[PDB]
């Protein structure tokens, strides 16, 4: 639900262009629930995760250093 | 056994190739270092046999020198390929700007005798340029690895665009912590005073993993980075402390000046 | 009307982004900047209301100064987005890296109260690090113009992968010719012999447009740059003088050294 | 021509094919002997004449070095 929306959204430009006009009523109509609305208006990734279902994904994202070979 | 490196880009979905996603698709088995699990479901969606890298970061308080985290994530891909498994490795980004696995990879399975490329993709300082409106041509870009910054002798022209990539580690000499500390990051603030005034004002920038998501644009006097709030995946903006000047003796050289400039 | 503008990758079909394809499959018109016919067509069968913005490049052996050139093609894309038009900018690589067109029209559709973004895309630099296996992280990466190198006082660090872009046109300050002289690229070695050897092995780089082309990856001494044959597309890549050497300075004030590094 | 150039450009399964054997996939998709060798020699030019956009002419300079 959560995802399959913001999967859609990231690929369809027909969509995304949608939502720009008018998020909360593209968020709506794809079933999202009021908190989730709330948590993307507010900018709070961490809260998204959660209500997607986590289950404490650990995301570290380094892949290089600078200490030379 | 073959090797293809891919990159996702840092937008859900939407950010890879055409044809790095058909990589994905058609291969046997994927190796990925993916953002968040959004990102994560969209993978295993496209195809379903996905090894996570991510398990070879340091669990739950353990002391690891990413050296080792990078060294078993090589060894888990090359494994499949020696295996025989047409092989793709998915990173977020691009798979080759500030990521070593891939480069790794590609050199190993090619001294062993197979077949391994990289496909380029759209890495984060290709969002910033987009993001901020800035072309790095307009007078140039530097990009260092902050820690190197701090480690190694570099001298930034203070007429570009600098970026310092993994500000969040700067001075952080042990690759064993996820984060460096205020002190460390003042002692990089003093070293970036020989060229940048403490109020300089930089961006922190951080490029969005979601589709309903704005990217970090953060701007701070250069003299309140050691206050700021960082995490692993932001970059420091530095813009340029100076306007470019006439190069005359070239200028000489070539027979023109200034007013000749088209 | 709106705007956004989108890369095409250099590669033909394949290294479109998923997004930036649906934007290029939805738009009212289209305005294009693409290497060849092949990629033209591919574009056509995506939309067929496409302006080819090649048209503005002076013809027949004219003098146009390309200020003139980019003008035009801002105002051609934003005629279309003041008549109403849902307007996709379409350009090869990365539509805001060494490409001033997209930022301006950008920049102008905001003033005048529409709706523009960019959409980054994979430029040459990304097929350069991918074709020849660097990582701009591994002693830092520096890109400035050619011709800003010689015109300003631009200070390389030879530490790092340094690319001069638009190699071909380096020195050509009435922006009025396609392609510079031999003796302005010796004026350009010279120059660089203040920090690179004669003798200092360089890379002509040109990332393929088409999926059956190798890109070429011409090494050659700096010394022998001007006898070479360049075309708008070459990039200078200047791989490192010099080995990084420790910040004996900073590591003081961190207290630690060389042999405390993980 | 470009028919196959496109399909081969997004498609990684006839990209694995073609680097297996790139001949025996340009004859299986109807390139002609001269096509098959302009692609062997890396001779864009000879290709872009097969195809008939023989007269198009393409600049790909978008900067410059003059500021401003």
């Amino acid at each position: 639900g959560l995802s399959d929306f913001f999967t859609q959204l990231g690929q369809d430009a027909q969509l995304m262009e949608d939502y720009k006009q008018n998020p909360e009523a593209v968020m709506r109509a794809h079933g999202l629930t009021d908190e989730q609305i709330n948590a993307v208006m507010t900018g709070d990734m961490e809260k998204l995760k959660t209500l997607s279902g986590d289950s404490s994904y650990q995301s570290y994202l380094v892949i290089s250093h600078g200490n030379g070979d | 056994g073959s090797l293809v490196c891919v990159g996702t880009g840092l937008q859900l979905a939407g950010q890879i190739s055409v044809l790095s996603r058909s990589y994905i698709e058609h291969a046997d088995i994927v190796f990925s270092l993916l953002p968040d699990g959004f990102s994560q479901r969209w993978l295993t969606k496209l195809n379903p046999n996905v090894i996570n890298l991510q398990q070879f970061y340091a669990q739950n308080g353990e002391v690891k020198n990413r050296r080792d985290t990078y060294e078993q994530m090589v060894n888990a891909i090359l494994d499949a390929v020696r295996a025989g498994k047409k092989t793709v490795c998915a990173l977020f980004g691009h798979p080759g700007v500030f990521a070593c696995v891939s480069h790794m990879a590609i050199t190993r399975a090619k001294a062993e005798g197979f077949s391994a490329k990289m496909e380029p993709g759209i890495s984060a300082e290709a969002c910033l340029w987009a993001d901020l409106g800035i072309d790095p041509g307009n007078s140039g870009h530097q990009s260092f690895e902050a820690s190197q910054f701090m480690f190694f002798n570099h001298v930034p022209d203070p007429t570009t665009h600098l970026l310092l990539w993994q500000i969040a580690i700067a001075g952080e000499h042990t690759l064993t912590q996820f984060h460096t500390s205020s002190d460390r990051l003042q002692i990089l603030v003093e070293q970036l005073n020989q060229w940048y005034p403490l109020d300089h004002e930089v961006v922190i920038y951080e490029a969005a993993n979601l589709p309903i998501q704005a990217p970090r644009i953060e701007r701070l006097p250069l003299a309140n980075l050691p206050q700021a709030h960082l995490m692993p995946i932001s970059t420091l903006l530095i813009p340029p402390a100076k306007k470019l000047e006439y190069n005359y003796a070239i200028l000489a050289k070539l027979g023109i000046g200034p007013e000749d400039l088209g």
